[PDB]
């Protein structure tokens, strides 16, 4: 009436819990890349000789 | 500090130019426009103004 050690197991599975990958998309950035200093337009002359 | 009498590499007197910069700043006129009006014409006289800090005004905010 006692436990009794039964047959070996087959096999064995375990379980885990796992979600998927998305598209490659590789946003890098909001406004990218090292934007450019410039030139203001039209800008004159601040300056002239005497005479 | 507070806005300096004279140019330094020059002399011409740029102490009595703060007030009328500032009024000509809050009318929409930009910094060169507002050099040009006030007769600032060398750059050196340019930078006494364009790049002046006024720490006078909070100083002048702590008990008396
Ligand atoms: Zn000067």
């Amino acid at each position: 009436g006692g436990l009794t050690c039964a047959s070996a197991p087959q096999g064995t599975l375990r379980i885990l819990e796992g979600p998927q990958q998305s598209l490659s998309g590789s946003p890098l950035q909001p406004i990218p890349a090292s934007p450019p200093p410039q030139i203001p337009p039209g800008l004159r002359p601040r300056f002239c000789a005497f005479g | 500090m507070i806005i300096p009498v004279r140019c330094f590499t020059c002399g011409k007197i740029v102490g009595n130019k703060w007030e009328a910069y500032l009024g000509l700043l809050q009318a929409e006129y930009t910094e060169g426009d507002a050099l040009d009006a006030l007769g600032l014409k060398r750059y050196c006289c340019r930078r006494m103004l364009l790049a002046h800090v006024d720490l006078i005004e909070k100083l002048l905010n702590y008990a008396p």
